[PDB]
Parts: structure tokens; sequence; C-alpha cells
RNA sequence: GCCCUUGAAAAUCCGGGGGAGAGGGUGUAAAUCUCGCGCCGGGCCGUACCCAUAUCCGCAGCAGGUCUCCAAGGUGAACAG
RNA sequence: AGUGCGGUAACGCGACCGAUCCCGGAGAAGCCGGCGGGAGCCCCGGGGAGAGUUCUCUUUUCUUUGUGAAGGGCAGGGCGC
RNA sequence: AGGGCGAAGCCAGAGGAAACUCUGGUGGAGGUCCGUAGCGGUCCUGACGUGCAAAUCGGUCGUCCGACCUGGGUAUAGGGG
């Protein structure tokens, strides 16, 4: 499961939550996985989708809506799209 | 003659409970009286916060 | 119960229309104000604007759903019997 | 305290009826009528309810008065639609091109293959 | 009407075919220079009362110069 | 004496229907080469309220093929429709809800609604708020389809008409009780003049059959022939049995 | 906030997408949903006064009836008296 | 070469070609509550000009104390930019 | 007009192991109450009863955000509306 691998990078890892700051991730070249919310934008993840395929990165769409992402950031807020930057210890990353 | 009486008005005079007729609600009503208090204290907590007395999670 | 026992969003009637009348309104007029979560967004923002069409205020997606909710129970039943013939056709 | 008068024969206050106090240099309070307040023009778009930036909002018979650069903005699809709208337009209208280009890309190797 | 802010300006729009009296307001402190039009009426505000004096002169052909009082 | 209130609702007048703010007529899509034939796509620009009706609408647009044009449709919206969805439409159009395609094509147990009862009529049966249709069976030779409706009747179809999957949005409308007579006086107003109703036993003996007596009764029995002429045909009509 | 109520049409006016066309050939052109200025025009009918314990309708200068706008100080909850 | 240019952007600048065609907007929206801003009026403290009172008292009480539309500037509101 | 009652939602504090419950606020619901204009028309079986009036007057009354009141336009005509 994704959670469990999440908790981890959340914990020890570099990371960055929301479409604003993940697209300049990305657009830096740092982030090295993408997480997407089942509920997000249409037009938003096929953009998010297109800046992955441009950068070399992976995007993992994730089985929950942003409200289960978030709970799974351990944020009270609601996460749509989340990079991970470094992983901590974790095999978010295979 | 209404201006002297007045005056007296002011003095705290012609304004015992034998010379109400509306409810005290009507004659100040609470809610405005609420209002005032809010942004008093309100006023005096964010007034406090922006300079430095207090720091955000005291004032919240 | 802070300012009634038992009677709530129905405490507008006052007495009148009676109690079982009163009782059965209590449901729906719960479920009709209520505020329910745009699956589409995720803020607790779906609103019914008219009966049968709710709204979410940020999504701004008009959803054409129940009278008194925003998801009929034969409403969700009639989606998955749909889904599942869908599947058994195309396959 | 000086009480005045409707100025013109329509007696009942309407949406066509509709004043305001001015003060005079006669020093007569007296009516003026009030032109009805304009809108700004809402956006094709049709899901952002916010009325559009850098348009004179007044009553439309106006608008024949008014020059080109208050009526609109420089932009693609300007005045008529939000620029949120635009960008947005913009990088779908892309988007899905690229998708319809990586489609035809699948058809001609599936046809290649078979 | 039209406030100018430059003694050539009011100079230029007094010289035009349209314009006709340009009528002069000593109002202390001020001294206006109301010049009308076909359109609309200029005026021009001269603070000075010697350079009001000064611009007296040099208004043109035989314009009405209809000083006020 | 009178002609009866009842007779009098046929002349229109005062009777006829309230339609000034009503939206428009709540159709199907007419059919042509692309509904006959594959699918044409529709998007639903927004979902409506319609006053004298249930049931809400959907202004759907499409694309007339013929002519660069946006064409636009009122359907009566299908439970869980949403504004930015796209709506298929046609033989080849994908079994999901809010999708209309014909009932031949459709499987059995499919649930639909504004369902056409006579090819090309653009949607007539199971329209009202929380109603649907469901296709029972077919004949493929024949062309014919038996479609159960809401009143339970298991009518007869041809296989060709069409039908909107799912059912029809704002159900369950009738679960709430009126209580104020205010309430019941603004659900009539803005469809036609019928409500506060008068009960013929009220009535003088002229302007209703039930009318006059000392006491408020019927006096004749209140089921009656269906051969009865226009005046008499009141209570129960051709009451096939009347009690609980 | 309320609605099993969802609360006018049209004339008229504009914006945008498109890009069929048009413009002159190195001082000018077509162009100004024209910017600023300049010139000429805007016909037809209504326009007195009363509008109500005396100009209206109730046979009348009839205690009846007849749609609106404006709306000072004091007392007082108050357009109450 | 030349169917204007500025701003990261919201958008800006006095003008800035363009047809049939298409899309959109404005015209074009119920009632009720609460709160806020702007005026008119009222109020209070004073300046003046004219008043009334004055047997005694009263720096008195009373009146009056202005700036149209249209432009330009600037507050002051609002913004789901 | 102006008052009364104070429904949902919201805040804090206290208790509760939890479930949740109490206390104080805020909030302002309703074919809710009082009560003006409005609309009406109970009683006095008052006035009047060759009247002010071919149905009026006075007090007293009902209702006063809703099946509210109301102008203009428009529809329905006689065994018909
Ligand atoms: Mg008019
Ligand atoms: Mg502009
Ligand atoms: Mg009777
Ligand atoms: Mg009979
Ligand atoms: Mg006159
Ligand atoms: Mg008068
Ligand atoms: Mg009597
Ligand atoms: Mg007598
Ligand atoms: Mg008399
Ligand atoms: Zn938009």
């Amino acid at each position: 499961s994704i959670n469990s691998r999440l908790q981890l990078v959340m914990k020890s890892g570099k990371y960055v939550l929301g479409y604003k700051q993940t697209l300049k991730m990305i657009r830096q070249g740092k982030a090295k996985l993408v997480i997407l919310a089942n509920n997000c934008p249409a037009l938003r993840k096929s953009e998010i989708e297109y800046y992955a395929m441009l950068a070399k990165t992976g995007v993992h769409h994730y089985s929950g809506n942003n409200i289960e992402l978030g709970t799974a950031c351990g944020k009270y807020y609601r996460v749509c799209t989340l990079a991970i930057i470094d992983p901590g210890d974790s095999d978010i990353i295979r | 003659r209404c201006r002297k009486n007045t005056l007296a008005r002011r003095k705290g005079r012609h304004m015992g409970i034998g010379k109400r007729k509306g409810t005290a609600n009507a004659r100040m009503p609470e809610k405005v009286t609420w209002m005032r208090r809010m942004r008093i204290l309100r006023r005096l907590l964010r007034r406090y916060r922006e300079s430095k007395k207090i720091d955000r999670h005291m004032y919240h | 119960a802070k300012r009634t026992k038992k009677v709530g969003i129905v405490g507008k009637y006052g007495t009148r229309y009676g109690a079982s009348l009163r009782k059965m309104v209590k449901k729906i007029e719960i479920s009709q104000h209520a505020k329910y979560t745009c699956s589409f967004c995720g803020k607790t923002k779906m609103k019914r604007r008219a009966v049968g069409i709710w709204h979410c205020g940020s999504c701004m997606k008009t959803v054409a759903g129940g009278a008194w909710t925003y998801n009929t129970t034969s409403a969700v039943t009639v989606k998955s019997a749909i889904r599942r013939l869908k599947e058994l056709k195309d396959q | 305290v000086q009480r005045l008068t409707y100025r013109r024969r329509l007696s009942y206050n309407t949406a066509s009826n509709k004043t305001r106090l001015s003060r005079t240099p006669g020093n007569r309070i007296v009516y003026l009528y009030t032109k009805k307040v304009g809108k700004a023009p809402k956006s094709a778009c049709g899901v952002c309810p916010g009325r559009l930036r850098g348009v004179r909002a007044v009553r439309p018979k106006v608008l024949m008065r008014l020059s080109k650069t208050k009526k609109h903005v420089s932009r693609a699809y300007g005045g008529s639609m939000c620029a949120k709208c635009v960008r947005d337009r913009i990088k779908r209208a892309f988007l899905i091109e690229e998708q319809k280009i990586v489609v035809k890309v699948l058809k001609a190797q599936a046809q290649s293959q078979k | 009407p039209r406030k100018i802010e430059e003694i050539k300006d009011f100079l230029l729009t007094a010289r035009r075919k349209d314009a006709k009296s340009v009528k002069i307001k000593k109002n202390k402190d001020n001294v206006k220079f109301k010049v009308r039009c076909s359109r609309y009426l200029y005026t021009l505000v001269i603070t000075d009362k010697e350079k009001a004096e000064k611009l007296k002169q040099s208004l043109p052909p035989g314009l009405a110069v209809k000083e006020l009082k | 004496g009178r002609v009866i209130r009842g007779q009098r609702k046929g002349a229109g007048s005062v009777f006829r229907a309230h339609v000034k703010h009503r939206k428009g007529a709540a159709r199907l899509r007419a059919v042509d080469f692309a509904e006959r034939h594959g699918y044409i796509k529709g998007i639903v620009k927004d979902i409506i309220h319609d006053p004298g009706r249930g049931a809400p609408l959907a202004k759907v647009v499409f694309r007339d093929p013929y002519r660069f044009k946006k064409r636009t449709e009122l359907f009566i919206a299908a439970e869980g429709i949403h504004t930015g969805q796209f709506v298929y439409c046609g033989k080849k159009a994908q079994l999901n809800i809010g999708n209309v395609l014909p009932v031949g094509t459709m499987p059995e147990g499919t649930i639909v609604c504004c369902l056409e009862e006579k090819p090309g009529d653009r949607g007539k049966l199971a329209r009202a708020s929380g109603n649907y249709a469901t296709v029972i069976s077919h004949n493929p030779e024949t062309k014919k389809t038996r479609v159960k409706l809401p009143s339970g009747s298991k009518k007869v179809i041809s296989s060709a008409n069409r039908a909107v999957v799912g059912v029809v949005a704002g159900g369950g409308r009738i679960d709430k009780p009126i209580l104020k007579a205010g309430r019941a006086y603004h659900k009539y107003k803005a469809k036609r003049n019928c409500w506060p109703r008068v009960r013929g036993v009220a009535m003088n003996p002229v302007e209703h059959p039930f009318g006059g007596g000392n006491h408020q009764h019927i006096g004749k029995p209140s089921t009656i022939r269906r051969d009865a002429p226009a005046g008499r045909k009141v209570g129960l009509i051709a009451a096939r049995r009347t009690g609980r």
C-alpha cells in the first residue's frame, strides 16, 4: 500500500503539497514523483501528466480523493497534487 | 427649553424607571450593544498583535 | 438539546400542523438544508438550490440530484445496475 | 424643512422614476433624476460568477458612445471572457491536440503491426 | 467646460476660426481667461497679474476681449 | 341548472395553464443520421428549474452537423447529471447514465426515462420526477420491445424508439408534507387554476349533482357509468371496485 | 435566510472567434467599433388648472368613494396620541 | 520591413483595417433579514449679518449662513483579479 | 411604523472515561403575538332612519410578511360566465 510508504516520506523525506508548488518543483527538475488525487480537475491532471513526461518524472495516481490524500499526508487539510522531492528512507520510489 | 432639559438628561435625570415607556432592548438594542463590544475588543486584540504584544496563538 | 428537547429545525412551526407531520418534516427539513461535500473539489459546499438541483459554490458544478438529498437511494441503486450491465454487454 | 416634488408627470416611484437630492447654486434642494446602474459583462465561460475587469460597466446603449479601449481588453478573447478561462482553454486545447496526436500514432503503429 | 494649463495652448485655442468672445475675469488672486468656442468654454487660470496684463495684449486680430465687470 | 365546475375547465379561459416563466418543452433530440447510425456528443451547459415541474431540466448543447451552428436542447435531467459533463446519444451510444439510446440496443433490466412512446416523438413516457421505466424484453424480429411503465402496465414498444438511461431527477418530492395551505397555494399558482377545491356536496343542487339536501350527503351512489353525459360524470367514474 | 413559489419578453447596444477581402509601394495609401477638434439637422401630438370635506364618480359645493411622491421640533419604543 | 505600442501578470495607453458566418454579453429580474459606505434632514459647539426679549436675569433666544449637468483630479467603498 | 416571543446554525466555559450533557452568549426562524398605515367590519341590536349617505357616522372591534393590500393592462357573457 501507498499510504504506509508516504507516511515515512512525510516524516523523514522532503516533499511539497499542492499544484502551484509541485509544478514549480517539476519545472526545477527536483521532483522525483507526483501523486494525484482521483478527484483532481481533469485539465489539471493532464497538464501535470505532460509536465512529468517532459521532465521524465514518475506520476502515481492515488487511489483516493483529495481529502483522503491529505489525510494520507498527515494534514488536516486536503491535497489534490503532491510531489516527492527526496524520500527519506522509504521505497515510495521503487 | 428643550436644550436645557437635554442637559438634565445628560446629568442623569428624568430617566428613572417611571419615565421609561419602551422596553430596555428598544431603548438600547442588545445586538447593537454586542456589536459595539466585539468591535472594541477585537480592535484591542488586533492592535495588541500588530505591536508584537501578543503572539498569533494567544490572539486566536 | 440546548434550547429544545425534541423539535430542533421544526421548532419554527410552533404548535401548528400536528406532532406526526412535524416529526415527519424534521427528517427532510434537515437533509434539504444540509451542506454536503462536492465530490469534485471535496469542499463541503453542495447546497440544494431548488428541488432536484444542487450546486457547489466553489466547484460551480450544478448537479441534478434528489428533491431533499444530493442522492436518492433509487438513483444510487440504478447507477450500479447500469454499470454492471454496461460491463456485461461490452466485456 | 424643504420638502419637494417630482419634476416629471410620472408620479409613481418606479425603476424609471429614480432620483437624488441636489443643492443648486440657487440654494434650493431639487430632485435630479438618476441614470440606471450599468453592469460589467459576465464571462463567455459561464462558470466564473465574477464579472469582467477593465470594462466600463455602463448601460448597454451607451457602449455606442464609448471608445473601443473602454469596451474591451488587450488579450485573445478580450472583454468577452475572463483570463483564467482563456489560459485553461489554451492549455486544454493544446493538451487535447497532443493526445489526439498520440492516439493517431498508436493507431498508425497498430496498422503497421497488422 | 475645459480648464487649460499652458498659456500657449489657450493662445492656440483663441486663434481658431470657431472662437469668439475672450472675456477676462479679474477675480483678485487669479485672473481667468474664458474663451468661448463652438463646443466648449475654455478657461485658463493665470495666477500672476503682470503676466495676465501681458497676455491681454497677445490676443490677435480684433476678437471681442469683453473684459468682465 | 348550471354548467358545473369541471364542464367549465374544457373551455380554457381561466383554467388554461400558466406558462410565462416555463423554460420550454423538455424534449429529446430529434433523430438524424448521426443519432440513427452513430452517436452525437453534446455537453450539459446547465441544469435548470422549470416552474410547474418537479423534474429539473438540462440545457444540453450539441453541434448541428450541417451548419456551423451550436444547437441546444432541453433534456429532463437524469439523476446524477451535472454540468461540464458530456451527453452522448444515438444507436452507438455507450450504456451509461444521461445518455439517450434506443430501447432495442440497451439490455434487459435497463432503467430508463423520457422514453419515446412512438419512434421520433421526442420523449413521452416516464418523465415526471422520481420515475422511470424498465426495458423488459426484446423480440428481435418484429423489431419490438416490452417495457414496464411506472403505472405498472407492461406496454409494447418499437425497438427503434429512444430513451435516456437512468431515472428522473428530484425524486421523493412527495415525501415532504405540505403543511400550510399557503404552501399548496404556491404550488398550483405556478401551474394552473385548480386549487382550493370545493366538494360537490357543499354546492347547491344546480351546480353539482351531489348538491342540495338538508344534510351534506350525496344522496345517490357516487360511482357512475362512463357512458355518462358530462354534467353527471362526477365522483367515481367507471369504478370497478370502490372501497379500501 | 425562504421556496413541491426559483421570481418577463423583445426592440436596441456592445464584446469576442474567425479571416473572405482591401491598401500603397519607400512617401504615401487604403484604414480609423476614431482620437481630438469643425459644419448642418432633429418633424408630428400632449403641455392651462383641479386632483378633492367646492373643478372627478355617487341626480348636488353630499360625512361616501377614488392610484402615488415629499414629509421639520418636543415627549415617547414609535409614521401612536 | 512597416494593418500601433507598454507591462512577469491582473491589465494599460487617444486612435489602432476587415465581410457573410459563428459565440457571448448587456437590455434582464423574487421576497426577507443583517451589517457597512455615501448623501438630504435633524442635533451639538462656535464665528458673522439681521431679530425678538430686556421690571430682574440671559456673551440671549429666532432667522439666515450656496454652488446644476458634463468633464478632469482625488478620497471613500468593493473585487469570486 | 415600533415592540414581544427567541427555532435551526455558531462560540466559549464546565462536566463526562466515552456517548454526549449542562451553563452563559450569539443568531434571528415563523401562513408567530402585540400594534400603526393599509385591508376589513364583531358588538353597542349606539347615532342616523322624509339621512350627510338608495347602507353613511361614532366608539368598540378582527387582521396587519401572507392563501397580504392595491393601480393600470388582459381573459371569461346570459341557461352563459
Ligand atoms: Mg417607463
Ligand atoms: Mg481597458
Ligand atoms: Mg349551502
Ligand atoms: Mg342536477
Ligand atoms: Mg402643469
Ligand atoms: Mg393635495
Ligand atoms: Mg341600530
Ligand atoms: Mg327622526
Ligand atoms: Mg352638514
Ligand atoms: Zn472564467
